[PDB]
């Protein structure tokens, strides 16, 4: 595995170069949104984002070393977590709003257009404000995104390799903090702060998944094959 | 796990 | 807050001393259990454990410094995660089984007696195996349990965040004292905290399952347990 | 509101 041989700076480089592009939402949507029209716009975006996510995963060091069955499993378990953290990252510089796409910046009020959605929007906004306060950097963000992919479904030959890569990502994060001039104590504290956020992201994903299976039965969500399969995986 | 399978193979 | 001035050693001692007692399940020789009898035993135990959890929380450095409203919010969000990590901890000595109580050691097969429960038993057994292989120490366990209490509902705060950094310092202190290199220390720290996201996942799955058990009226739920459930 | 939790916490 060339992954286990990468240095910290090479790890950061590989992850930064693997970043997916930012996609646009269907243009000139009719406002205000109806429950069905908003979900239509968001599900359309998510479906296209999933295609890019699958290809981003293949570029995450070590992921290629896993079996197709495992790769499928990790993505099925982590896709929504990955969509959410990307959203929280794009929204950092926009207090109070969620930047779903450059041409689609929504406020919590618009989240009331869909039953049960405002609760999820609020958690997402709190996470974004948390990253803002922490002044989360781009190199740290890509590290966290890769940890989500490898850790979310990890729970022996395959497991050991995954744990080794996770350990390398940890080393990378500490490396970045050391360069930022943080003391040893501050490095450990920030590392803990960042990893504990992943607990909240897992929570939002579990809640989002339940709410998604809720909109589904109400025939409010469009029939986007990939998105539906990913949802059925749960 | 159909489409995802194929996309991961391509 | 008095908790912020404590040393790592005092923090560990405080946490160890606040540990709740191990409770026993109601006694009954009859095996195997039925869906209702098993759920009856488990909910009765959970309800009694919750009372001790509340008193344990009050002894967690920094918790009493919060307002009643905040204390309530934290317990409501974290109660199942706390019950689960406790179960995973005492089940470490018994690979392959879940020690709900000294007189109630269950196996995966017994998890099938209740629909939807085997999936949860399996996640819990894997977590226990993970802790067993990492050779989790009692001192690290008490820190993790406290982190769950203070972190789970924190985003739904400067004081709580300051207490969390304190526990982090304590965890590293314990690893350094155990002889781990600087590298092994931050790698072990990350490993431990990542398992917390899995505990969060199990809690959400367990909460969903309990809600459905409730609506299916498989068994009446005790008042405290119902309060904690409805909070979700 | 009246909660058993409130009572036990105080
Ligand atoms: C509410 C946003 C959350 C995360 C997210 C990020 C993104 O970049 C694009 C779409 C989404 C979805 C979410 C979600 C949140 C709750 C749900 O019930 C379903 C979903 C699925 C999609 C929207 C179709
Ligand atoms: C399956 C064990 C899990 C955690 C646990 C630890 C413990 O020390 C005592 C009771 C429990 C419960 C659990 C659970 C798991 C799934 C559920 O739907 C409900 C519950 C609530 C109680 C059992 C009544
Ligand atoms: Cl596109």
């Amino acid at each position: 595995s060339l992954a286990l041989s990468l240095t910290a700076d090479q790890m950061v480089s590989a992850l930064l170069d693997a970043e997916p592009p930012i996609l646009y939402s269907e243009y000139d949507p009719t406002r205000p949104f109806s429950e069905a029209s908003m979900m239509g716009l968001l599900t359309n975006l998510a479906d296209r984002e999933l295609v890019h996510m699958i290809n981003w995963a293949k570029r995450v060091p070590g992921f290629v070393d896993l079996t197709l069955h495992d790769q499928v499993h990790l993505l099925e378990c982590a896709w929504l977590e990955i969509l959410m953290i990307g959203l929280v990252w794009r929204s950092m510089e926009h207090p109070g709003k969620l930047l779903f796409a450059p041409n689609l910046l929504l406020d919590r009020n618009q989240g009331k257009c869909v039953e049960g959605m405002v609760e999820i929007f609020d958690m997402l906004l709190a996470t974004s404000s948390r990253f803002r306060m922490m002044n989360l950097q781009g190199e740290e963000f890509v590290c966290l995104k890769s940890i989500i992919l490898l850790n979310s479904g990890v729970y022996l030959e395959e497991k050991d390799h995954i744990h080794r890569v996770l350990d390398k990502i940890t080393d990378t994060l500490i490396h970045l903090m050391a360069k930022a001039g943080l003391t040893l104590q501050q490095q450990h504290q920030r590392l803990a702060q960042l990893l504990l956020i992943l607990s909240h992201i897992r929570h939002m994903s579990n809640k989002g998944m339940e709410h998604l299976y809720s909109m589904k039965c109400k025939n409010v969500v469009p029939l986007y094959d990939l998105l539906l399969e990913m949802l059925d995986a749960h | 796990h159909k489409i995802l399978h194929r996309l991961l193979q391509d």
